């Protein structure tokens, strides 16, 4: 609400930048965590046999 | 995705539209991840089909299996050191989902196990 | 030989919504375009909003935008007007009026004409 | 959003004079698009002038409108009983439709 | 997968009878509007439907389409015509048919830039065409088929293929259609007509290509959710399960804005409304700053015969802040007026005030002579007539080198007393304190709103809280700095800001080769507020509509979350939702003195799979 | 700050002889004037009395400190005050 | 062929580095996958001695 079409459009694709990064390295963590607790429920689910 | 980066707003959600179908990895990846966390209970838990009982009458030789076993008293018929344990732990976009093994499920099967065991 | 009629008066509280209707007899009325304005005691006239029966799509002044809702029934040929949330300021008479030659071009609306025949006048008294 | 302001508030005369109505707008008006009402007490406005040089028929030949940009003006040049009334000026060549403010011509 | 203007599934189309013989006859076609492209449809069995006509004024002020074919050539011009209040091509004969078609449609065409023949269009075989005008393009399509129906539009499948791309380069807004009646006011003939008018509108759809080069269906992704589900899996058959479609969210319902009270208003009556004014060689400069200027008071005022404003709009100043303001007055006569502009030259442009080519101010101005004339005149208004020099703008000196001014009370307009106030804004490196008014709204309650409070902006739910907040602070945060509460500025009272609702919709479906019925989950939303027919049944993981809920248990089917399944059962056909149970009761005869012994066996052969590798690649 | 004059102030009744007691007060805002000009140096004003040696006096003193760019970490109790900060330069 | 070097060197950069971010994501999915097929494998080799 402050600024022209023309360049309105150059400074908001940083913030679609800098949240896309920052959305991407949350998933890219939480695989890598998640890769773990399946290998302590495979443990689990043998000493449980 | 769509809602964090670009709350309600059609011009950004336009220029949000050149860059492919970065989102729709992100979120199959993690209903990927919701999906296995529900395995994962099930392949621990659920390894008996049939429910067993205890009798009426504990005459075990002399064993005293009252602090593992439940109480009928309580409302959510749990054993007594289960109840130590569970009292000693403790938007733009985002959600939280229920898992389909509800509490008072687990404790059914774990009490099937202690009630096959002993019999 | 194209005329409109209008319902009768109300008197309403605060809070509540009222309802117009308006009916058109002796012509297409497929084609037009019903608009309504407003006038309050004492004051001159505005504009709220317009339809075209055939197209299903109105246009809506800024002021009045989420409180007025305009709709028509082409089979019974009575166009249907809704305000809500009421407030005191609400009070004034409404007409319905008609622009012979309007088009669409894009999703807005384009006027050659302006109005020629006119309804009534439905009092609407908002009071406690 | 255009906006017409009528320049006299409040005409006097007398009959079998002439009258003269301006209608002035904040921006300049797309393609010529104006139009002049004229309203009496207890009753609907009525139409007059389209196109700012257009006269509906059926309308006496003593009314007449010129003008352009943004400066338009009417003239009833033999006055009238009849023609004492409250007058408007509308623009639709653009949205929303806009009013003008009114200007009263009365004797009494 | 493809997203276009297309005519939506399932819908009216208008009938239209051109022309109808009851006895007597009637004639009726109307001027209809063109808002995204136009399906038309005909089934007529005779050459009348002869051509359209495409505008926007349909007058000589602007240029028109015209489409005219006569079963040897199709023609197409642009040109400026001025067509008939009642168009129609007249085919008159000298002879029976076959002879001079006369043109009625029009009577001008002058400056006109496009022309193009070509082979007829309309070669019961019922046609339809489609028409577009995109970036400066004509598109046609066009498709004829033979039907047997009495009247009605046949249910079968048939794709258009295209005609003609023209370039023009015009605005269209409104068409209409021509007719060849015939000549035998009552001078003309005609048989009969009817055709079917269809509007387009942007869709989603999803397109099948068999192995050979033809269209052969197609799915449409907004008429119910089943048609929804195929869309999202890119196939025309789905298998059973549950599977998430889309977001389900709630729209605001009016605007807010909230500002604190308006004070301090800004003197500008001091230099408008004043019984004594100044004169052309000594002005009256005024400075203003720290006030709230009300603009809009000048200009709804029906009493001044002069506002042009040069460098800003007038309705934008109540959107501007300034540092200074400067304001001078005039008394001049009625013929220089006009010289009072950027660029202008004269006696008084000149010598006594001048003006910048950058002002970006105006010259309100107005008439009095009533007042500031007197039955003997009272010419006490000077000015200067001779200088040494040409005076630059903004600058002017205090000092028989002065002459009055008559303003004698009968001469006409051009000469009497007019008094002029010319306005200046400045912004220097300074906090700018000048500004405009801003207005409020009457604080609606309870609806998912936008509001402004102050500067603050967003959308939500609005209602009364207990917090309490010290007497100077105006908003309150969150631990993720999120803003909770905020205080009225007109009434000081406390308000809580609720987002209002929004989640995810879920289709449950059985197979199917099995049935066509679905089921519709509403994530975490308790849909006493959901927009929207069947059984409503409220769980933990949203709501269900569309299923009934059994009063029983068995295995799980379909898993819905919170230990609910549901399940396509039989007892007529239906879904039932019901709670998952676990097994059977084993109860084992247990004592302390028996024993149980198996006696005979059985041998078992189980399996069990495993990946072991996957497949090598590479990248450069 | 940025053409802008803020003043902060507070009161509060003590009874030691002459020292600063040991507690904890939190200032609240007064103004934040619009001014625009360049401060380099401040001075005291005092109104002695009427009665070279023409005027009298009883006493006055006062206690003079200046500011620096620090980081604190404050605390806010349930109710809306801060009740205690600490300073994470000190040790 | 539609623009002078001076500014066809600008508008080449956003395509070099969106499809360097493209590839990026495919080799650590890949990588993430790749993990747990070696922990598979190393199950069937225990079953099959
Ligand atoms: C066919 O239709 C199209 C679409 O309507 C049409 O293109 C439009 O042309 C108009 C020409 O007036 C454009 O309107 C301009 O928009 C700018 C945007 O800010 C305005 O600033 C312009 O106003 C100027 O003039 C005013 C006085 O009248 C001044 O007060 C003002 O300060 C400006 O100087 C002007 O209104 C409009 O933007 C386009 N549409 C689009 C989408 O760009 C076209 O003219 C039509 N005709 C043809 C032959 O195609
Ligand atoms: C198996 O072991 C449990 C204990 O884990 C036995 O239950 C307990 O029995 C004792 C002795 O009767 C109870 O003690 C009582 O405590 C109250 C204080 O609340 C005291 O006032 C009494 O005088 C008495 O000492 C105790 O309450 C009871 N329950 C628990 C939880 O300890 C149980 O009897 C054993 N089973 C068999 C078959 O012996
Ligand atoms: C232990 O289990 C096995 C099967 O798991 C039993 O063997 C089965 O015994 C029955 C009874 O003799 C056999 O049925 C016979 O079928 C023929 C028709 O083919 C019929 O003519 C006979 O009269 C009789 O009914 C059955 O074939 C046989 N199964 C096999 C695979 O041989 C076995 O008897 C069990 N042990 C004991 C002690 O019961
Ligand atoms: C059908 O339309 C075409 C297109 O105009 C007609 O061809 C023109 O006919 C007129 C009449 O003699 C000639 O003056 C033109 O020179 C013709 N143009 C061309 C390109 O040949 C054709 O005559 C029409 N058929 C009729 C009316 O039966
Ligand atoms: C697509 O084209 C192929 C080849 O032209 C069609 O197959 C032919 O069908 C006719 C029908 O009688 C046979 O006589 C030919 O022998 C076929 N060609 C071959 C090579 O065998 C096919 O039918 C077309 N697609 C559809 C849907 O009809
Ligand atoms: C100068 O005085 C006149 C009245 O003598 C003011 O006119 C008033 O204008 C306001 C603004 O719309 C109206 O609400 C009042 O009704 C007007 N007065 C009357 C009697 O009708 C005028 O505003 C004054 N000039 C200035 C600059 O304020
Ligand atoms: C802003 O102005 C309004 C309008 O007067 C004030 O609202 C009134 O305040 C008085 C103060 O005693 C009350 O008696 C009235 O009941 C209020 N409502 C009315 C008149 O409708 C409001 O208080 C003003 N705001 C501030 C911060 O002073
Ligand atoms: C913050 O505000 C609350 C409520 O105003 C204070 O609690 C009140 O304390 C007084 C002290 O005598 C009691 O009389 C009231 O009954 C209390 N309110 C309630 C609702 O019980 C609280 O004390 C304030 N915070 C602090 C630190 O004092
Ligand atoms: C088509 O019209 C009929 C009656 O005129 C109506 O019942 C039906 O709902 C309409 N279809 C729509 C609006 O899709
Ligand atoms: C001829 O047509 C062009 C295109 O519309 C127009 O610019 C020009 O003014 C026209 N000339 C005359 C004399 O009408
Ligand atoms: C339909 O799909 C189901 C799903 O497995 C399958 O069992 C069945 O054979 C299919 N065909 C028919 C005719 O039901
Ligand atoms: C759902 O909304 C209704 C209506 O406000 C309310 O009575 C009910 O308690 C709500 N239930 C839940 C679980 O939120
Ligand atoms: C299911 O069992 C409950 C238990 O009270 C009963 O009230 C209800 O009528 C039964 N049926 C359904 C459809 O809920």
């Amino acid at each position: 609400s402050r600024l022209d079409p023309p360049e309105a459009e150059v400074q908001i694709d940083r913030l679609i930048t800098g949240r896309l990064q920052s959305l991407q390295t949350y998933v890219t963590q939480q695989l890598i965590r998640a890769a773990e607790i399946r290998a302590s429920a495979n443990l689990a689910a043998t000493k449980m046999s | 995705c769509t809602m964090y980066i670009c709350g309600d707003s059609t011009e950004c959600s336009n220029l949000l539209l050149q860059y492919g179908s970065f989102c729709t990895q992100l979120n199959r990846a993690l209903t990927g991840i919701a999906v296995e966390q529900d395995k994962n209970t099930q392949e621990v838990f659920a390894q008996v089909k049939q429910i067993y009982k205890t009798p009426p009458i504990k005459d075990f030789g002399g064993f005293n299996f009252s602090q593992i076993l439940p109480d009928p008293s309580k409302p959510s018929k749990r054993s007594p050191i289960e109840d130590l344990l569970f009292n000693k732990v403790t938007f733009n976009g985002l959600t939280v989902l229920p898992p389909l093994l509800t509490d008072e499920m687990i404790a059914q099967y774990t009490s099937a196990l202690l009630a096959g065991t002993i019999t | 030989q194209v005329q409109l009629v209008q319902s009768g008066a109300e008197v309403k509280k605060p809070g509540s919504s009222v309802k117009v209707s308006c009916k058109a007899s002796g012509g297409t009325f497929i084609n037009y375009a019903v608009t309504w304005v407003r006038q309050a005691p004492g004051q001159g006239l505005e504009w709220m909003g317009g339809i075209i029966p055939i197209l299903g799509i109105p246009n809506y002044a800024q002021k009045f935008q989420g409180r007025v809702t305009i709709t028509a029934d082409k089979s019974t040929s009575t166009a249907y007007m809704e305000l809500s949330s009421l407030r005191s300021e609400d009070t004034a008479v409404y007409y319905c009026a008609r622009v012979p030659q309007a088009g669409a071009a894009q999703g807005h609306y384009y006027y050659y004409y302006g109005m020629d025949v006119w309804g009534q006048g439905t009092t609407v008294t908002v009071s406690s | 959003e255009i906006v017409l302001t009528q320049s006299p508030g409040t005409l006097s005369l007398s009959p079998g004079e002439r009258a003269t109505l301006s209608c002035r707008a904040s921006q300049s008006v797309t393609s010529s698009y104006l139009a002049w009402y004229q309203q009496k007490p207890g009753q609907a406005p009525r139409l007059l002038i389209y196109g700012a040089s257009s006269r509906v028929t059926g309308i006496p030949d003593r009314f007449s409108g010129s003008g352009s940009g943004t400066d338009f003006t009417l003239t009833i040049s033999r006055l009238e009983p009849e023609d004492f009334a409250v007058y408007y000026c509308q623009q639709y060549g653009s949205s929303p439709l806009t009013f003008g403010g009114g200007t009263k011509v009365e004797i009494k | 997968s493809t997203q276009d203007l297309f005519l939506p599934f399932f819908s009216n189309v208008t009938w239209f009878h051109a022309i109808h013989v009851s006895g007597t006859k009637r004639f009726d076609n109307p001027v209809l509007p063109f808002n995204d492209g136009v399906y038309f449809a005909s089934t007529e069995k005779s050459n009348i439907i002869r051509g359209w006509i495409f505008g926007t004024t349909l007058d000589s002020k602007t240029q028109s389409l015209l489409i005219v074919n006569n079963a040897t050539n199709v023609v197409i011009k642009v040109c400026e015509f001025q067509f008939c209040n009642d168009p129609f091509l007249g085919v008159y004969y000298h002879n029976k048919s076959w002879m001079e078609s006369e043109f009625r449609v029009y009577s001008s065409a002058n400056n006109c830039t496009f022309e193009y023949v070509s082979q007829p269009f309309l070669m019961k075989n019922l046609r339809e065409f489609v028409f577009k005008n995109i970036d400066g393009y004509f598109k046609i399509y066009s498709k004829h088929t033979p039907i047997n129906l009495v009247r009605d539009l046949p249910q079968g499948f048939s794709a258009l293929e295209p005609l003609v791309d023209l370039p023009i380069g015009i605005n269209i807004t409104r068409f209409q259609t021509l007719l060849a009646l015939h000549r035998s006011s009552s001078g003309w003939t005609a048989g009969a007509a009817a055709y079917y008018v269809g509007y387009l509108q942007p869709r989603t759809f999803l397109l099948k290509y068999n192995e050979n080069g033809t269209i052969t269906d197609a799915v449409d992704c907004a008429l119910d959710p089943l048609s929804e589900t195929k869309c999202t899996l890119k196939s025309f058959t789905v298998e059973k399960g549950i599977y998430q479609t889309s977001n389900f969210r709630v729209q605001p319902t009016e605007s807010i804005v909230r500002f604190p009270n308006i004070t301090n208003l800004c003197p500008f009556g001091e230099v408008f409304n004043a019984t004594r004014f100044a004169s052309v060689y000594a002005w009256n400069r005024k400075r203003i700053s720290n006030c709230v200027a009300d603009y809009s008071v000048l200009y709804n005022s029906a009493s001044f015969s002069t506002f042009k404003c040069y460098g800003v709009s007038p309705t934008k100043l109540n959107d501007l802040c300034f540092t200074n303001v400067y304001a001078d007055s005039f008394v001049i006569r009625g013929d220089e007026v006009r010289q009072i502009a950027p660029g202008q030259t004269g006696k008084i442009a000149d010598y006594n005030y001048k003006l910048p080519d950058d002002f970006t101010g105006c010259v309100i101005a107005w008439n009095s002579n009533n007042l500031d004339s007197k039955v003997g005149g009272n010419y006490n208004y000077l000015y200067r007539l001779f200088r040494k020099s040409n005076l630059k703008p903004f600058e002017r000196d205090i000092s028989f080198p002065l002459q009055s001014y008559g303003f004698q009370p009968t001469n006409g307009v051009g000469y009497q007393p007019y008094r002029v106030v010319v306005l200046s804004f400045e912004l220097l490196h300074a906090p700018a304190t000048v500004c405009g008014p801003k207005k409020s709204t009457n604080l609606v309650k309870n609806k998912c709103v936008n509001f402004n409070f102050n500067g603050l902006t967003g959308t939500g739910v609005l209602t009364e809280s207990n917090k309490k907040f010290l007497p100077f602070q105006q908003f309150g945060r969150d631990i993720a700095d999120t803003t909770d509460a905020v205080r009225d500025p007109q009434t000081l009272e406390i308000l809580d800001i609720t987002p209002c609702s929004f989640g995810g919709v879920s289709v449950i479906t059985p197979g199917t080769n099995t049935s066509n019925q679905v089921a519709v989950l509403y994530q975490d939303v308790n849909c006493t507020e959901v927009p929207v027919g069947s059984n409503v049944f409220q769980t933990r993981a949203g709501c269900l509509i569309g299923a009934e809920h059994v009063n029983n248990s068995y295995e799980c089917d379909i898993p819905i979350g919170a230990g609910i399944c549901a399940s396509y059962q039989t007892q007529s056909q239906s879904i039932i939702a019901y709670t998952m149970s676990l097994g059977a009761e084993n109860s084992v005869a247990y004592s302390n003195n028996s024993i149980a012994i198996p006696t005979n066996f059985t041998i078992s052969v189980t399996t069990e799979i495993l990946p072991v590798s996957m497949t090598k690649t590479s990248v450069d």
